[PDB]
């Protein structure tokens, strides 16, 4: 369990998970708010 | 100490291959290793193969100095064997190299005289405008 | 004329003389 | 291990061949319809890679010649 | 023939002589270190220059330089 | 002789991959004909993956 | 307007290029049943053309000869949302980024081996720091007075 | 030295083949020769100059002897806008009959070269008229190379050799420089431009043997030594003038006119020669500065001395910086390539949009040709110019007699400047990458309105300060009641604002967001050719890895694997990487240049606007599209005049794929190659009777990069000019 948690801590694992967190992020504001060029 | 002589001792027994001795051991020079084997075993060679040394003495030519002490260092570290090598040139002529002073170069031994020791850090060599138009480089002075 | 004569010289004759020479001259000593 | 990666592999495309194809009408007119098992979300305008492939589909033509294999098998 | 130079910032633990492939590097007796020996290459005219004594040297910067210089039949490894 | 055992030191020598830098004094040999006496270890590694080296009296600074 | 170009709301190279689009678009519309889904998915793409081209003739953008918005960076106070307030953001979330990074790279400095904490990342002590990007630039600002910001050597 | 080379023993004594391929490789490397002094080192340079003019003046007189001799310069001073000029003729033994017919061109009677270099033009500008001219030209020349060479010959016996003081004379050798050089010169050269050149454009012929009959100018030297010079410009030509003819021809020598000629869309000649006398009297007057002889002038040592701020954020100033530049070669050699490579790059950029030559503008091949050629050398020798400055570090400079001056500082502060420098390539790079790649996604995706296009604003209200109306910024020389205006505007302005808002020439050509991307694009391209420089010329002398690189010289192949590892760790050795990024650099301000006129020729500028926004546009409407002539040179259908290009083209491809190999693998597979070879030698009979006399060794790890980088940039030069010629020359824009 601690063990797990020391893995899940690793660099390529947070990696993956922050980047697919600021990918879906990213991807939903484009589907709501798409095409956007400048800032009103 | 005096360095041992050359005698005709046998050489290993060996198939022969291509990766002998070629024209440069005619004209400039070529390099002979003894050794002393308390049995007959195999051995890799430095130039490609196995061969099979015999018990006694064993004597082996070779083109290169590097061949020599690769082999003996082989010799050394797995058989426990010591070993000598000399230079002969065309005219028959033998010059013995090595070990030199009758004791391996890394363990320290008296009557050696240093050649090439510089009484200072390597830092606080002279910069080139210094030697300039000079023979000379910094590390030689 | 000349171009028929001058393009064999300088094409062929020159560099095989001086390729000659040069060789003969790095192979001395 | 590998084998377990393989197998999870070709679970995947037969599954793409099963929910995301066009394998049904392109057995009907394999000459005049492109094989096609995967289309794409409409995100940042990416949808127009899913092509006119016929067959009333719109989708990424497949080179991988799924479509014959599972013809020949009868499926 | 490469030259080959060693300087007093050596500690004496023979690592460069051992990794020496033509027998150029030896030790003498010293007494500027604790082990009370230094470096010293004899025969430089061997040396082919893969500085490999370097690569055992451990202190900072290095106590054994290799400088490569005319180049002989021995110093390019030509066995022909 | 030298700098007290387990001092901090900044490094003078110019050639040193720690020059300017901050080491540990592990011991100092007080052999008159010894040139560098001063053993210093260090947090980082050198090029050469080696944490000490030795140092004469006048390339170590006590700080 | 600015540097010779017009309004995309009054140019006709936009409107020849909304109009345009939507006809290639329409043209594949052809090939399925009024009904269908691609039929559906065709139109959703028109509606979305559409109003990307309203939104660019209501946002007031600057068109070339060639009918593209062009954007003006000079500093021209009407124009501010092509450049200015996208980068003041962009510099502050960068800001966030590097501040956290910084004080996450101090905090474990002082360890027995501190380069395990930079291959398995104390979690907590990231939680802890992270939502101190916030106020990044008033701190960011307060150790350039008292000298905590660069390291004199 | 028994041997060769005999300049040096060392080298004489190897017994490979090294010995031959090093001794070509360091002839000039004078420094490093086997008993040298600082004596013959200055004589061997001196003498070695002459030479080296020789050279120049056989090449010219070549040029002029065969365009006499095999060209069509008379016919082609009768219709410069429909003859071809003629270089020179072509006997190959292995034409065949469709070759032979394929290349009589112009109104030769055999195969000929059709001239890209823009000598008939410079010679038709300046009077040479006949072909007897060239020939007396070139005879001349040839007079001059011989006379060089006697020259450089006499200064190295023993009773004519200059001493080192001598040598180190720089305030006499700036003053005649600057005065005699660049001023008589001048001078000489607008006396000619008076008494023949613009004589020549108005129909008067006048040579050696009627130079003395013929006034220059009706008045006759009356007005110069009275004071009242403006009678020399009262009537210029007239804008109905015909070139070479008495047409609308006026009697003014020097006018401020400005704009181009309306028929030969060039300069005026009088301007030019107004030009260059106001030129030869700035230097005239600049070159009584310094003191030789006579007590008056000033002392460079002590002008370096006394510049030193009295607040200390200098250091020691520039004292003692006389002595480092004076005995150094190489300080002097690298301030005159970077000086010297700047103004290369000022030709190129002035000479396309202000064309100085009758019946140059159309002819679009050899502007870009001459474009090209000027920029590709200006990038060599600004790389050269850091890589003299990088030998300087190593050979010349003394820390000890540069303390705290403004040199060691930068030593002292190389981290920051290559930080900095390395933020600023990063920076550029990053954001011009992803704008392109953006741009392309969205060009893919059917989206065009979706591109970011930046409009670039500064340098459209800069060409507005210079009168240019097509933004409507009126600012400066646009705006009616300004100053600025107002104080030119009946001397110039007239004819400059004329030529600058025709919106068919070069002169400040319409940008648009396509040429803001480009621009940024050359500039990432020299922030990091000089960051590479400038990180190998400040570590030099040593570095973390290697604190003792002085030591081994400039050129070294590296420290062995230990420590990590030293590949290319050498001052050289940046030279050799930072080659690739000035290649790449002029590549891409060529291909900008290129595109943007081969459209403006062809009526559609608006091919390159919407098309050079992303890179797609450039591979496809720019490489794929003007390529389709030059590939079809030679065809299974036939052949055509475009056939060499199209042989030029696979020959430039070629050997730079043949660069690879030498960049890519390294000596030790070769070397144990070669044991191979020399024992399947040694062991075939009747090849046993020949014997090799050096031992055959592979290429040292040095010479191979050498040898990669000569053939990468062959291949890169040949490829770009054969396809830049056969595409500008299979449609003439
Ligand atoms: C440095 C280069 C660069 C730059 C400046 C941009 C800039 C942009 N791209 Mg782009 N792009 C790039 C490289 C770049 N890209 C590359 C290399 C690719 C290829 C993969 C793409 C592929 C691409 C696509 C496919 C799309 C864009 C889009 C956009 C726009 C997004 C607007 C948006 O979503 O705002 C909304 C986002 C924010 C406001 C950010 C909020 C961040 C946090 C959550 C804020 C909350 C805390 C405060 C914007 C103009 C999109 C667009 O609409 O273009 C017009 C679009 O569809 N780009
Ligand atoms: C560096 C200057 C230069 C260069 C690059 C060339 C180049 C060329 N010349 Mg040439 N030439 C030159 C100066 C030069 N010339 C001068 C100064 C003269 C007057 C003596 C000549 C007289 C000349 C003749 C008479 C012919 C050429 C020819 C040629 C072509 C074939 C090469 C050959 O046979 O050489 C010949 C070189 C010489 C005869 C003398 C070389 C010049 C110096 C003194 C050596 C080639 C394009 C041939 C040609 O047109 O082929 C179609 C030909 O028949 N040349
Ligand atoms: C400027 C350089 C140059 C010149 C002038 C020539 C000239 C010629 N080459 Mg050639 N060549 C060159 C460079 C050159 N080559 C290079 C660099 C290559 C390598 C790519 C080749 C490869 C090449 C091939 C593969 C062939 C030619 C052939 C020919 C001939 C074609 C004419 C013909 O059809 O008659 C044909 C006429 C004959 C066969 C009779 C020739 C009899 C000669 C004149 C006798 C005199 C020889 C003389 C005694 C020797 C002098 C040597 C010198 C060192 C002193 C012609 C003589 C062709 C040929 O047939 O030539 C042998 C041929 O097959 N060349
Ligand atoms: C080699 C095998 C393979 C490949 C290449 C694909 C590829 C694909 N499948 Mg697929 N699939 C496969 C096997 C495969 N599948 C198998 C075996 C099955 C049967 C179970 C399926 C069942 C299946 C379905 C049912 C669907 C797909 C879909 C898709 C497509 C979109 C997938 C996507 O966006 O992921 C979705 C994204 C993720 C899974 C996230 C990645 C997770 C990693 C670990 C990162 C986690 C970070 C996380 C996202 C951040 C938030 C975490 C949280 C803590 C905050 C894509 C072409 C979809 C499609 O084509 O739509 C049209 C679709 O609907 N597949
Ligand atoms: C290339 C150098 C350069 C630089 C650094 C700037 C910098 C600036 N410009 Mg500017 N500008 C430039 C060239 C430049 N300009 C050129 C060439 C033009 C001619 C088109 C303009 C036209 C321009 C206008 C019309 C305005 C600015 C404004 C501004 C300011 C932005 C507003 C702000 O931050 O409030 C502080 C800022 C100081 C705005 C401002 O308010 O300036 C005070 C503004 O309204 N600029
Ligand atoms: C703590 C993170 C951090 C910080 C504060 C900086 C800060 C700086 N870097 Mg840098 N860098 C970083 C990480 C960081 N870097 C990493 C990880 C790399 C390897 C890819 C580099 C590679 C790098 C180069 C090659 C250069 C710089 C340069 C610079 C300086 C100019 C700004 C710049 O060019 O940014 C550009 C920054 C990058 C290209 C890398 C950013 C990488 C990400 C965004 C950082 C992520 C940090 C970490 C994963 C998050 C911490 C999480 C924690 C809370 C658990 C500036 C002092 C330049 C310089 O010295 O000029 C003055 C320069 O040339 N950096
Ligand atoms: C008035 C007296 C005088 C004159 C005319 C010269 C002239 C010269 N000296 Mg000199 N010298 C002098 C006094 C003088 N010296 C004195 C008093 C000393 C002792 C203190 C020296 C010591 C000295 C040394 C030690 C050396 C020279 C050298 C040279 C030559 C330089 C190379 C060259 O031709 O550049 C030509 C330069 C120009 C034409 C001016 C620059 C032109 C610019 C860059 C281009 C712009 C022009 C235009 C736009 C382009 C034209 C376009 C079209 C026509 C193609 C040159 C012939 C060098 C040499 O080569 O000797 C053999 C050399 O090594 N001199
Ligand atoms: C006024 C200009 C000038 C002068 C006087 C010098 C003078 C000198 N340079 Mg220098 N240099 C210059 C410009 C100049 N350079 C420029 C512009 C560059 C950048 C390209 C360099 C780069 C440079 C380097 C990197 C080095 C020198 C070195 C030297 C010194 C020895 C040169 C030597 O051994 O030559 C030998 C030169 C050669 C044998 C030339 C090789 C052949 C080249 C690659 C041309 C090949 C063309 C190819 C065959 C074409 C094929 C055509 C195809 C159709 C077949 C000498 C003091 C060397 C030195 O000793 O420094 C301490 C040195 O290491 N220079
Ligand atoms: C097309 C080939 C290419 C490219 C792209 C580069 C790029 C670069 N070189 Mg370079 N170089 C090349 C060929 C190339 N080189 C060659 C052939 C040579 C001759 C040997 C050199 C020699 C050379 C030297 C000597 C130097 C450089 C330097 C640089 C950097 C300059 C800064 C910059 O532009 O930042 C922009 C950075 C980029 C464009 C890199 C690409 C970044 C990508 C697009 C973003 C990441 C995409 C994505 C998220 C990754 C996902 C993939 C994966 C994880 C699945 C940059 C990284 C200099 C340097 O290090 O300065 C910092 C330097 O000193 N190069
Ligand atoms: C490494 C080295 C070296 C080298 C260096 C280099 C190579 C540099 C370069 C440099 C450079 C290459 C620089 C450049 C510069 C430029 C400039 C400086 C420019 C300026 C301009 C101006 C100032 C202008 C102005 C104006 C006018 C007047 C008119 C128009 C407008 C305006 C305003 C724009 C040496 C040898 C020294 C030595 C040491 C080492
Ligand atoms: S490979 Fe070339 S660079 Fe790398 S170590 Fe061996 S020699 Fe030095």
């Amino acid at each position: 369990m601690r063990d797990l948690k020391t893995y899940l801590s690793v660099a390529p694992v947070l990696s993956t998970l922050w980047f697919g967190a600021l990918a879906g992020l990213l991807i939903e504001i484009n589907r709501f708010f798409p095409d956007a060029l400048t800032f009103p | 100490t005096p360095p041992q002589l050359d005698p005709s001792t046998p050489s290993p027994i060996f198939g022969g291959s291509t990766g002998g001795l070629l024209r440069k051991a005619q004209e400039e020079e070529f390099y002979v290793i003894t050794w002393e084997s308390p049995k007959e075993q195999v051995f890799e060679m430095p130039t490609g193969g196995a061969a099979i040394m015999r018990e006694g003495p064993n004597l082996l030519k070779l083109a290169r100095k590097e061949q020599c002490l690769a082999l003996g260092t082989r010799l050394r570290s797995k058989y426990k064997i010591n070993y000598q090598f000399y230079r002969v040139f065309p005219n028959g002529e033998v010059q013995y190299l090595h070990p030199k002073d009758g004791v391996y170069p890394e363990k320290v031994n008296e009557g050696r005289t240093g050649v090439g020791v510089n009484l200072r850090s390597i830092g606080k060599n002279v910069n080139p405008i210094e030697v300039k138009f000079t023979g000379k480089q910094v590390y030689d002075l | 004329n000349l171009p028929s004569i001058f393009v064999p010289l300088v094409g062929l004759v020159f560099p095989a003389i001086a390729m000659a020479s040069l060789f003969l001259h790095v192979q001395k000593n | 291990g590998q084998l377990s990666i393989i197998f999870l592999w070709l679970s995947g495309m037969y599954f793409h061949g099963a929910r995301f194809s066009n394998y049904e009408a392109w057995l009907s007119d394999p000459t005049h319809i492109g094989p096609s098992a995967q289309v794409v979300w409409p995100i940042v305008g990416q949808e127009i890679l899913n092509g006119d492939v016929g067959g009333g589909f719109r989708g990424i033509q497949i080179t991988s010649g799924f479509f014959q294999m599972w013809r020949a098998s009868g499926i | 023939s490469h030259s080959v130079k060693i300087y007093d910032t050596c500690i004496g633990c023979t690592q460069c002589v051992r990794a020496c492939p033509t027998d150029v590097l030896e030790m003498i007796p010293w007494d500027g270190c604790k082990a009370k020996q230094i470096a010293s290459a004899p025969r430089t005219e061997d040396c082919v220059g893969c500085k490999r004594c370097e690569s055992a040297c451990p202190t900072d910067f290095l106590s054994v330089r290799v400088y490569l210089w005319h180049e002989t039949t021995r110093s390019m490894g030509l066995a022909y | 002789v030298g700098p007290p055992r387990g001092s901090k030191v900044r490094i003078l020598r110019r050639e040193s991959y720690w020059y300017k830098g901050v080491g540990s004094v592990v011991t100092v040999d007080q052999d008159p004909k010894t040139r560098y006496p001063v053993v210093v270890r260090f947090d980082k590694v050198n090029y050469a993956n080696i944490s000490t080296n030795n140092y004469a009296l006048d390339e170590v600074e006590q700080v | 307007d600015i540097s010779g170009l017009t309004p995309c709301k009054d140019s006709k190279q936009f409107a020849k290029r909304e109009k345009q689009q939507i006809k290639k678009l329409e043209s594949s519309l052809k090939l399925y049943a009024p009904e269908s889904a691609p039929a559906l998915a065709l139109n959703a793409q028109i509606e979305k053309t559409k109003r990307r081209f309203d939104n660019y003739g209501k946002y007031g953008l600057l068109c070339g000869s060639d009918g593209l918005p062009h954007l003006i960076v000079n500093g021209d106070q009407r124009h501010w949302g092509e450049f200015i307030t996208p980068g003041i953001l962009f510099l502050y979330i960068a800001g966030w980024i590097g501040w956290v990074g910084r004080s996450y790279l101090i905090a474990i400095s002082g360890e027995k081996k501190p380069a395990m904490k930079e291959i398995i990342i104390d979690v907590p002590l990231a939680s802890r720091i992270i939502f101190r990007g916030f106020i990044w630039p008033v701190a960011a600002y307060r150790e350039f007075l008292n000298g905590d910001l660069i390291a004199k050597d | 030295a028994l041997r060769f080379p005999r300049f040096s023993q060392g080298l004489a004594q190897d017994p490979t083949t090294r010995r031959i391929w090093f001794g070509i490789a360091t002839a000039h490397d004078f420094e490093s020769h086997d008993d040298i002094t600082e004596e013959r080192l200055y004589q061997n340079i001196f003498a070695s100059h002459f030479g080296q003019l020789a050279i120049i003046f056989l090449w010219t007189s070549g040029n002029l002897f065969h365009v006499a001799w095999q060209g069509n310069f008379e016919s082609w001073v009768q219709d410069p806008l429909h003859v071809r000029p003629i270089a020179h003729a072509i006997w190959d033994p292995h034409f065949g009959q469709p070759a032979v017919e394929a290349f009589t061109r112009g109104g030769a009677l055999g195969p000929v070269n059709i001239a890209y270099s823009g000598v008939y033009q410079w010679w038709y500008t300046i009077g040479l008229r006949t072909n007897e001219d060239l020939y007396t030209g070139a005879l001349f020349l040839l007079f001059l190379s011989a006379i060089s060479l006697i020259a450089g010959w006499l200064h190295l016996q023993p009773k004519w050799k200059p001493s080192v003081s001598w040598f180190k004379n720089a305030e006499s050798r700036l003053n005649h420089h600057l005065s005699g050089l660049f001023g008589v010169s001048s001078l000489a050269w607008t006396g000619h431009l008076v008494h023949v050149a613009i004589p020549g454009s108005r129909g008067e012929y006048v040579r050696w043997n009627n130079f003395l009959d013929v006034l220059p100018h009706p008045q006759g030297l009356g007005p110069l030594f009275t004071g009242q010079w403006n009678l020399y410009a009262q009537n210029p030509d007239s804008s109905s003038h015909l070139f070479g003819t008495s047409q609308g021809a006026g009697t003014a020598i020097l006018t401020l006119l400005g704009g181009f000629h309306p028929q030969t869309q060039s300069l005026w000649l009088t301007d030019i020669a107004h030009h260059h006398l106001a030129i030869a009297f700035i230097f005239l007057v600049a070159g009584h500065m310094y003191r030789t002889n006579f007590g008056i002038g000033h002392s460079i040592k002590d002008l370096l001395d006394a510049h030193i701020p009295p607040g200390g954020r200098l250091g020691r100033g520039h004292k003692g910086l006389y002595d480092t530049i004076n005995n150094s070669l190489h300080f002097q050699l690298g301030l005159a390539l970077a000086s010297l490579g700047v103004i290369t790059s000022l030709v190129a950029q002035h000479m396309y949009s202000l064309p100085a030559y009758a019946f140059i503008a159309q002819d679009f091949t050899t502007q870009a040709a001459l474009y090209t050629h000027h920029q590709y050398i200006a990038g060599f020798i600004m790389t050269g110019a850091f890589a003299h400055g990088a030998i300087f570090f190593i050979r010349d400079y003394n820390p000890e007699q540069n303390e705290d001056n403004v040199l060691a500082r930068m030593l002292d502060h190389k981290e920051a400047i290559i930080s900095h420098l390395s933020w600023a390539s990063l920076f550029l790079g990053f954001h011009t990458l992803g704008l392109y790649v953006h741009n392309d996604v969205m060009l893919a995706f059917g989206t065009p309105e979706k591109q970011i296009l930046i409009e670039p604003i500064f340098a459209q209200w800069i060409q507005s300060a210079h009168g240019k109306t097509s933004y409507g910024f009126d600012v400066l020389l646009s705006s009616t009641s300004g100053p600025a205006f107002n104080a030119g505007r009946s001397i110039w302005l007239p004819g400059w604002l004329n030529a600058v808002n025709e919106n068919t020439n070069s002169l400040f050509l319409t940008i648009g967001p396509g040429d803001f991307l480009v621009h940024h694009a050359i500039a990432l391209g020299l922030h990091t050719t000089t960051l590479i420089l400038v990180k190998g010329a400040l570590d030099a002398r040593g570095s973390k890895l290697m604190p003792d690189k002085k030591d081994f010289g400039y050129s070294f192949p590296c420290d062995g694997p230990g420590r990590g590892g030293t590949c290319d760790i050498s001052a050289w050795d940046a030279f050799y990487l930072a080659v690739f990024w000035m290649l790449n650099t002029i590549g891409w301000v060529t291909f900008y240049w290129h595109w943007k006129h081969i459209t403006l020729w062809q009526g559609n500028v608006s091919q390159f606007n919407e098309s050079s926004t992303y890179l797609m546009g450039w591979l496809r409407d720019y490489l794929w599209l003007n390529s389709s002539q030059l590939i079809n040179g030679y065809n299974p259908f036939g052949m055509n005049s475009l056939s060499v290009w199209a042989w030029m083209f696979l020959f430039g491809h070629l050997v730079w794929a043949t660069g690879f190999m030498f960049l890519i693998s390294w000596r030790g597979y070769w070397q144990e190659l070669i044991e191979t070879l020399a024992w399947a030698h040694e062991r075939t009979p009747l090849a046993n009777l020949i014997r090799w006399r050096d031992k055959p060794v592979a290429l040292s790890i040095v010479q191979a990069r050498l040898v990669g980088l000569a053939h990468f940039s062959v291949g890169y030069i040949f490829t770009y000019a054969a396809f830049l010629i056969a595409s500008t020359s299979g449609k003439f824009g």
